[PDB]
RNA sequence: AUAUGUUAAGUGGAAAAGGAUGUGGCGUUGCCCAGACAAC
RNA sequence: UUGGCACCUCGAUGUCGGCUCAUCGCAUCCUGGGGCUGUAGUCGGUCCCAAGGGUUGGGCUGUUCGCCCAUUAAAGCGGUACGCGAGCUGGGUUCAGAACGUCGUGAGACAGUUCGGUCCCUAUCCGUCGUGGGCGUAGGAAAUUUGAGAGGAGCUGUCCUU
RNA sequence: GGGAUAAGUGCUGAAAGCAUCUAAGCAUGAAGCCCCCCUCAAGAUGAGAUUUCCCAACUUCGGUUAUAAGAUCCCUCAAAG
């Protein structure tokens, strides 16, 4: 594993606290947890977390890059955040919040309520530009996804949701 | 009948049927499998006392 | 999707995997999504 | 038919014992138990009587499987009318009555007979670690594995 | 909630409002009382039994059912009250109202509500085929030798039995059944009747229950 | 029951042409720390 | 399906279509959910999951089959002794009569047409539909109930707004 | 209407410094599956539960006798047959 030998994973002022399987991980905005695994071992130089496969076997091999990527994941995210942006296109496409929630209006016969959850804020731009902010990656990237899900772009035109860098395969159909 | 209640009297001071006749037969001994089903109901202390003369035979 | 009983690369941009027992491959166009069945 | 012992009434002994079945596959378990019913282990086993004694069987709700057989292995049963067949996982015989799961696996390796019903009612299986039987004073049992 | 119990009447019409005519089943829903509470502790489930139409107290020579026995008079006076004939359990109610000994007054609903009639079918004895399913009959001219009895009853030697729920006669009888969605629609308190709208099962003088409904 | 190994498909416990980064074993031969082999 | 073999049935396994009554499979006709499209939209084509329910009235033919008239969301393909005659018809066809054409010296025949031509049985056992008596359920009775299990139900169009 | 799923769509993510819906993990998703609706159901020999009513002497208790609560025979009937 070259990315799990790559083990160095510099902390910052986030504090790590083991717990066996289990480790917390607070710092600025922190507080967070998950159950790792029971076979790989761990350590810490100075500050630096290393991690360590024992016995190399397939399963040793696969299991020990994955780990070291779930806790670089969950302190960068503590450190800095993960912010995920996307645009609307079409005419009369318009979104806004409702405080905590968001409201859109895609050319559906209603408008639909997105409900918010924890530790995300949306936040709109020029009703156009929606962001999402967070601290862990997977829940950002699943509402990020459940939002673009409502109307996806179109090969025709390109109408609808759309990332901020998302390429799109246009067709040129007429009549 | 007599084999099913060797094996599991011979259970008992663990060992299987298999290693008791096994070990039963390089001591010497001639006694049938209904004398020894009728010696373990009755007589367990003379039971146990065959056992161990197959037991170090092994 | 095409399903059937040979799955092959078609053009060199598509690649071949599995998911879930079941040999697929991938490609950017739409037109080269198969798995094997 | 010169001398040999037959067991009688007035003359066994039935006793109780108390297995726990956390962290023990389902039909290595059951394998071992069934014998116990049957009375397999005495010395004075008789294939006419019902020598052989009670089996308590008190956690059950932590039976393991191995491989993928929890969603697999289904329990299929007929109504005897026209396509009433019906089914069930194992997974979910698991998480919702998982008595019947055990004394299933358990009367499926005794006799069909008239004594193999009869000794079959002598099987109590709880989920979760309590038994009402403490009058009848059981015992700990070991699986000799 | 709002469990009660009467027996049948008729039927009649009644004009709505606007000229619109209605059919309507009178029910006469009399003196009926709370008789035990039942409990999730003492008995699993909660639920209410209530007891509907009185008859007379114990006597030495009873020979027939409109004199209360001895166990039914020590029943029915544990909570204060006169024996009953019919007796039912009402588990959609809430328990946690209904004082042991009340009387379930007949002005518990109101004209607009939806409930639900449960009673006994009419019953018919012995019936055939084409009257107790609906099956169509022969013909009646051409040479037929077929009227009016089943058809086949299965398929040749492969399946060589006859599979069971397979529609021949017997007695078309009165079993219990609930009509769904009904209203309520004037209740008169002097009398103590209800109006429904519709019709409900039974024959007159019946016995129907009716409570709110499910959906 | 002893000892060594293979299989993860309930294969075992009913079939082919063909297709496939599924996993073990044995060989020949390329580019190797001068920095390849990826991504930048 | 048309066939090959000739293993049960010759001290009889006794009949094509239609009627009545069904039950199963899915290699899906409609409805449901998706992918690709040489899919602008409305319509369509092709492939995948899916068997819960539903799946038409007439004219001509003994007809199966098939053609046509009008409808429908749709008018699916197959198995069950080419499902079912101890449940029904008996138009057709292996019966005796008669006639045409053809063949035959002839008696007769075709497998070619046409008219007419007798369908038995009081249900013992298993099985199914409904209804009762006896015993049991560690005292005996009346009444109200839980629900392990089982069964049923499960369809769809048109119009108005957006 | 709720729960789990099919084809399928995904998030994060290594093996293989990339990419990857999958290997470990987290979601979503059919009128089909299980519940939800109606009916039968403790001969469910595993024979269940609550409320109320009733309680004997002889005796060789071998059984006899009379009996309680409660039922039935018999008679007048139908909303049932
Ligand atoms: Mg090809
Ligand atoms: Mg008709
Ligand atoms: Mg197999
Ligand atoms: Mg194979
Ligand atoms: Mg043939
Ligand atoms: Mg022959
Ligand atoms: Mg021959
Ligand atoms: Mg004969
Ligand atoms: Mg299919
Ligand atoms: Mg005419
Ligand atoms: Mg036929
Ligand atoms: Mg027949
Ligand atoms: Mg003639
Ligand atoms: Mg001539
Ligand atoms: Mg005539
Ligand atoms: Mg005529
Ligand atoms: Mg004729
Ligand atoms: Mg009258």
């Amino acid at each position: 594993s070259r990315v799990g030998k790559k083990i160095i994973d510099i902390p910052s002022d986030v504090t790590v606290t083991f717990d066996g399987n289990h480790v917390t991980v607070k710092g600025p905005k922190g507080e967070l947890s998950r159950t790792l695994n029971e076979r790989m071992t761990f350590k810490q130089e100075e500050n630096t977390i290393e991690v360590v496969r024992p016995s190399d076997s397939k399963e040793d091999r696969t299991n020990h890059g994955t780990t070291r990527a779930l806790l670089n994941n969950m302190v960068q995210g503590v450190s800095q955040g993960y912010v995920k942006v996307l645009e609307l296109v079409g005419v009369g496409y318009r979104a806004q919040m409702q405080g905590k929630d968001l409201i859109l209006n895609v050319g559906y016969s209603h408008p639909v309520e997105i409900k918010a959850e924890e530790n995300i804020t949306f936040s709109v731009e020029k009703n156009t530009v929606v962001k999402v902010e967070g601290i862990s990656k997977e829940q950002v990237g699943a509402l990020a996804s459940n939002i673009r899900s409502v109307r996806p772009p179109e090969p025709y035109k390109g109408k609808g949701i759309r990332y901020q860098g998302e390429y799109v395969r246009r067709k040129e159909g007429k009549t | 009948l007599w084999i099913t209640r060797i094996n599991a009297a011979a259970r008992q001071h663990e060992m299987s049927y298999s290693r008791l006749m096994n070990g039963l037969k390089k001591a010497g001994i001639d006694i049938n499998r209904k004398m020894l089903s009728e010696i373990a109901i009755s007589d367990e202390k003379a039971f146990a006392q065959l056992v161990t003369k197959a037991k170090d035979a092994l | 999707m095409k399903v059937r009983p040979s799955v092959k690369p078609i053009c060199e941009k598509c690649k071949v995997i599995k998911r879930k027992g079941k040999v697929m491959v991938i490609c950017e166009n739409p037109k080269h999504k198969q798995r094997q069945g | 038919m010169r001398q040999t012992f037959m067991a009688n009434e007035s003359n066994i002994e039935r006793k109780w014992y108390v297995i726990d079945a956390e962290g023990q596959t389902l039909g290595r378990l059951s394998s071992e138990v069934a014998s116990i019913l049957r009375g397999k282990n005495k010395v004075t086993y008789t294939p006419h009587v019902d020598t052989g004694d009670y089996v308590i069987v008190i956690n059950a709700s932590k039976i393991e499987f191995t491989g993928n057989k929890e969603t697999d292995k289904v329990y299929y049963r007929h109504s005897n009318h026209p396509g009433g067949i019906k089914s069930i996982t194992a997974g979910e015989l698991r998480r919702t009555n998982p008595e019947r799961l055990i004394e299933n696996s358990i009367k499926g390796m005794l006799p069909s007979t008239r004594l193999g019903e009869k000794q079959g009612k002598k099987l109590f299986v709880y989920g979760g670690a309590e038994h009402p039987h403490a009058a009848q004073q059981p015992e700990n049992y070991e699986l000799r594995g | 909630t709002k469990g009660i119990l009467g027996r049948k009447i008729g039927m009649t019409q009644v004009f709505g409002e606007n000229g619109e005519l209605i059919p309507v089943t009178v029910v006469e829903a009399k003196e009926n009382v709370v008789l035990q509470k039942k409990t999730v502790e003492v008995d699993g489930y909660n639920a209410i039994q209530v007891g509907f139409e009185d008859k007379k107290a114990y006597k030495k020579d009873a020979k027939s059912n409109k004199y209360a026995n001895k166990p039914a008079e020590g029943h029915a006076k544990k909570a204060d009250a006169a024996p009953k004939r019919f007796i039912r359990e009402f588990r959609n109610v809430d328990v946690d109202a209904y004082e042991v000994g009340q009387e379930v007054s007949v002005d518990t609903f109101v004209a607009g509500d939806v409930i639900d009639v449960t009673g006994v079918s009419k019953g018919k004895g012995f019936q055939g085929a084409i009257k107790r399913h609906g099956q169509s009959r022969g013909p009646m001219s051409h040479g037929s030798h077929f009227h009016r009895a089943p058809g086949s009853v299965g398929m040749a030697s492969d399946a060589s039995r006859v599979f069971k729920g397979q529609k021949m006669p017997g007695r078309m009888g009165g079993n219990t059944v609930t009509v769904q969605n009904l209203e309520v629609v004037q209740v008169d308190t002097e009398n103590k009747v209800i109006l429904v709208k519709g019709n409900v099962p039974g024959p007159k003088k019946g016995l129907v229950e009716i409570r709110t409904s499910i959906k």
